[PDB]
């Protein structure tokens, strides 16, 4: 993007979380977390 | 990954400009991102604080998927008259200049009374009084009935790890690079 | 209330009162007496849509009505004083004031983690929000 | 709502404007009531506006390193003297 003063830089992530599989279960990271409230409740029921 | 950066330059191209009208809507170029959570916490029928307040529903399970239990009105149960009036108010849009402008809520009409029936319920319970990974951690204590072992793997180098919960599964690592870089030394 | 009278008689200069049972709250109108605020061309109050059910076009600016007080009939244990709370309404929900009729403070408890005890919340159903506030008669 | 207002006349930059800002508690603030009313966030002066951190939109700032976050009350430090700030 070209801002006033014509200072510019690329449009992506600075650092990323370390992991992406279905067992994760990060607090800083809601777009990478793969646990839910729902899933705990689906999976007590069921592994019961 | 690679989703697109707002940063703070850029929202001027890709939604800072885009208002919308009584008659026209936009579809941003922007490259949204996020896994099942994210999903989920967006688009799920989600409970609130407030009655009916969610505007997302998908679909309806093909089976039971929940526990449930629960405290009920005993005297609204037999106060709640016999026949339930519905009207105009739970109808669908009759064309679609209606459903652009679409009312999420309205007040019930003289005639009317399916407002009454919403409150039978006090209380309700779905599991365990447990919080966040602690849940999890119940899940992998609970012993699997077809051999008498918890899915925690503890009570017995190379040994096998955990379904459920996180913990001693990989390696403990500081979270001081991660996104933001900012108050994960103190909150 | 002696002060204040003080305050008011006051020759020349500002004689000031100070009332220390008082308490303030944090008490927006709810946001679910608006539609199609975006999130996930930021909305603003000159493009918030109302749809406020109780008698205002507005949906931002609070309102309240008939505070009025009461003795609980319910006995309380021998060698206390008769309990005593108030109610008032505002958009959305009663709010409960309470009460210690022992030295007629506020109610507070040791935690400072929960919140000044003294005042509550209950949020009204769809029957309660389409009343009109305006029209508030009497207590 | 009591705010102050310029009610300046003559190159008075805030004239005829009314001095509010949000004072809505920073994220990082450290939770339980006690410490979310007594957040120093917007305590002396503006603080809140528009913030996008990685790609998580918020209003209020994320925080409240060389030392502490200062805030204070939007009349520049040279017209300090000649400013004309009335209640309404």
């Amino acid at each position: 993007v070209t801002p006033s003063g014509g200072s510019s830089k690329p449009t992506t992530y600075p650092a990323l979380p370390n992991s992406i599989s279905p067992t994760s279960d990060w607090i800083n990271a809601l777009t990478f977390t793969n646990k839910n409230n729902p899933q705990r409740n689906q999976l007590l029921l069921r592994s019961l | 990954d690679i989703q697109d950066n707002v940063n703070n330059d850029t929202v001027e191209a890709l939604i800072s400009s885009y208002k919308n009208t009584d008659k026209l809507k936009h579809v941003y170029p922007y490259r949204y991102s996020g896994l099942y959570a994210w999903q989920l916490f967006n688009w799920s029928n989600k409970l609130t604080n407030t009655p009916l307040s969610a505007n997302f529903v998908n679909e309806n399970s093909y089976a039971p998927n929940s526990l449930f239990a629960a405290i009920l009105n005993e005297d609204l149960l037999t106060g709640l008259s016999d026949k339930i009036f519905y009207g105009k108010e739970n109808e669908f849009a009759e064309n679609e200049a209606d459903r652009f402008n679409q009312l999420l809520s309205l007040n019930p009409n003289p005639n009317t009374n399916w407002a009454r029936y919403l409150n039978v319920v006090q209380r309700f319970t779905t599991g365990p009084n447990l919080d966040s990974s602690t849940f999890d951690q119940f899940l992998d204590f609970l012993p699997w009935i077809g051999n008498g072992k918890p899915f925690s793997n503890s009570p017995s180098s190379s040994t096998p790890l955990p379904t459920f919960s996180n913990i001693n599964v990989g390696v403990k690592s500081m979270i001081t690079q991660h996104l933001n870089k900012e108050n994960t030394r103190w909150v | 209330l002696r002060s204040a009278k003080s305050s008011a008689d006051s020759t020349g200069s500002d004689t000031k009162v100070n009332w220390s049972n008082t308490q303030s709250r944090y008490l927006p109108v709810p946001y679910n007496y608006s539609e199609g605020i975006i999130d996930a061309s930021v909305t603003t109050f000159s493009g918030l849509k109302s749809i406020a059910p109780d008698g205002f076009a507005n949906s931002i600016a609070n309102f309240s009505v008939g505070l009025k007080a009461g003795i609980d009939p319910n006995p309380v244990m021998s060698g206390k004083k008769a309990n005593y709370g108030a109610v008032v309404l505002t958009r959305g929900g009663v709010v409960r004031l309470n009460f210690n009729p022992g030295n007629d403070s506020l109610l507070s408890t040791t935690d400072n983690n929960i919140a000044p005890i003294s005042f509550s919340f209950t949020p009204f159903t769809a029957a309660e929000s389409a009343v009109d506030l305006t029209t508030f008669k009497e207590v | 709502g009591s705010v102050g207002y310029d009610s300046s006349s003559s190159s008075s930059s805030t004239k005829d404007q009314a001095l509010a800002w949000s004072t809505t508690t920073s994220l990082d603030s450290k939770t339980g009531y006690k410490d979310l009313v007594t957040n120093d966030t917007g305590l002396n002066g503006p603080i809140n506006g528009s913030f996008s951190i990685q790609d998580t939109f918020s209003f209020v700032v994320p925080y409240s390193t060389t030392g502490p976050i200062k805030t204070a009350y939007p009349v520049k430090k040279d017209q300090k003297s000649t400013v004309k700030i009335n209640s309404l």
